[PDB]
DNA sequence: CTGCCTTCAG
């Protein structure tokens, strides 16, 4: 059963390299080209290059020469990938994948991925505020201004989750935002409280915040 | 180079329909393509290779033919659980290069959003800020635009928007549209529009509120 | 310079 296992997620200052790993069993990793293709946020695939761990033998995109080094060991049956002099551009999910037996066919197992992230923010928890109102009602809370990702946000300790849409988060100045909204019968509140949960473990910080009509 | 040029972006189907998603490529590339599924969240997985070969595993209602610069993937009578995306990808020497995707999305009956507008909290207000939230939640299909207005202007700058993935139980979509000014400049204006347009009405819905109100 | 070959095999 072929299996990549790769190196954690990465949050990397601009400037800085970053080295992540690709460990592989259930095949014999020396037979097989190993490749690395990069994917943003809600964008498509990029080939990044490939690495011969028979022989070290690297091929590049054009486009990654200087920016990507590829590397492997034998003795451990790791391909890995280091990136350097890192900027914004650089933020995406990286992925090793197993290539052909000749390395010219087509690449098969995928790795889970690592996701770097690259920012100069520092730790910052988020701040909460209640979105009241100025037959079913909306409400919600705007969490705003945290690093890194990611945020919890519960209704009701969870005892709500129907009606509920919490959104992707989006970067403000470098630093995330994101809402989210629930939608319950107007015989339920404000005669009955909704309070938003938001916990942001990296700072290991919780919020909660109910909302009160205006 | 060689460039995957995929067709259709999005297509919309049924359960137990047949698709067909298209791949061209710049120059002629033999047999050499090959088809991955990716699911939202996930590592893309494998289907075909060599134009036609199923990958190991790949049920049977997957198949791939053409040769030279056209090529399709055919989803014979889909499954709940092909719902995902789909990238062509030539191994034809390198440069490797992949299709732009195909986003295979689950077909309903059209529902208007329901709009919903917030002005900033005294929370916001007290620390100098002022966000103005728009919720358009639980429409269908996907295609949608917010305008903001304040005092009947039109209003680009300090929007951000995010959008939901098509939901997995109702098959809707759903958006927030935040519009971002200081306290100083949220104080100079009275109204403040979110206008959302969308197929199922040829007026936009338009939710709004007063802040001297 | 950096070739050739397209799936159980150098």
């Amino acid at each position: 059963q072929v299996k990549l296992l790769e190196s954690g997620p990465e949050l990397v200052k601009p400037g800085a390299s970053v080295k992540m790993s690709c460990k592989a069993s259930g095949y014999t990793f020396t037979s097989y080209v190993m490749h690395w293709v990069k994917q943003k946020p809600g964008q498509g695939l990029e080939w990044i290059g490939y690495i011969n761990p028979y022989n070290d033998g690297t091929k590049y995109n054009e486009k990654f020469k200087g920016k990507a080094t590829l590397t492997s060991d034998k003795s451990s049956s790791t391909a890995y990938m280091e990136l350097s002099s890192l900027t914004s551009e650089d933020s995406a999910v990286y992925y090793c994948v197993r290539g052909g037996y000749r390395p010219y066919y087509a690449m098969d197992y995928w790795g889970q991925g690592t996701s770097v992230t690259v920012s100069s923010a520092k730790t910052t928890p988020p701040s909460v505020y209640p979105l009241a109102p100025g037959s079913m009602v909306t409400l919600g809370c705007l969490v705003k201004g945290y690093f890194p990702e990611p945020v919890t946000v519960t209704w009701n300790s969870g005892s709500l989750s129907s009606g509920v849409h919490t959104f992707p988060a989006v970067l403000q100045s470098d630093l995330y935002t994101l809402s989210s909204s629930v939608t319950v019968p107007s015989s339920t509140w404000p005669s009955e409280t909704v309070t938003c949960n938001v916990a942001h473990p990296a700072s290991s910080t919780k919020v909660d915040k109910k909302i009160v009509p205006r | 180079e060689l460039q995957m040029t995929q067709s259709p972006a999005s297509l919309s189907a049924s359960v137990g329909e047949t698709v067909t998603i298209t791949c061209r490529a710049s120059e002629n590339i033999y047999s050499y393509l090959a088809w991955y599924q990716q699911k939202q969240g996930k590592s893309p997985q494998l289907l075909v290779y060599n134009a036609k070969t199923l990958a190991e595993g790949v049920p049977s209602r997957f198949s791939g033919s053409g040769s030279g610069t056209q090529f399709s993937l055919k989803i014979n009578s889909l499954q709940p659980e092909d719902f995902g995306s789909y990238y062509c990808q030539h191994h034809y020497g390198t440069p490797l290069t992949f299709g732009a995707g195909t986003k295979l999305e689950l077909k309903r009956a059209d529902a208007a959003p329901t709009v919903s507008i917030f002005p900033p909290s005294s929370e916001q207000l007290t620390s100098g800020g002022a966000s103005v939230v728009c919720f358009l939640n639980n429409f269908y299909p996907k295609d949608i635009n917010v305008k903001w207005k304040i005092d009947g202007s039109e209003r680009q700058n300090g929007v951000l928007n995010s959008w939901t993935d098509q939901d997995s139980k109702d098959s809707t979509y759903s958006m927030s549209s935040t519009l971002t000014l200081t306290k100083d400049e949220y104080e100079r204006h009275n109204s403040y529009t979110c206008e959302a347009t969308h197929k199922t009405s040829t007026s936009p819905i338009v939710k709004s509120f007063n802040r001297n109100e």
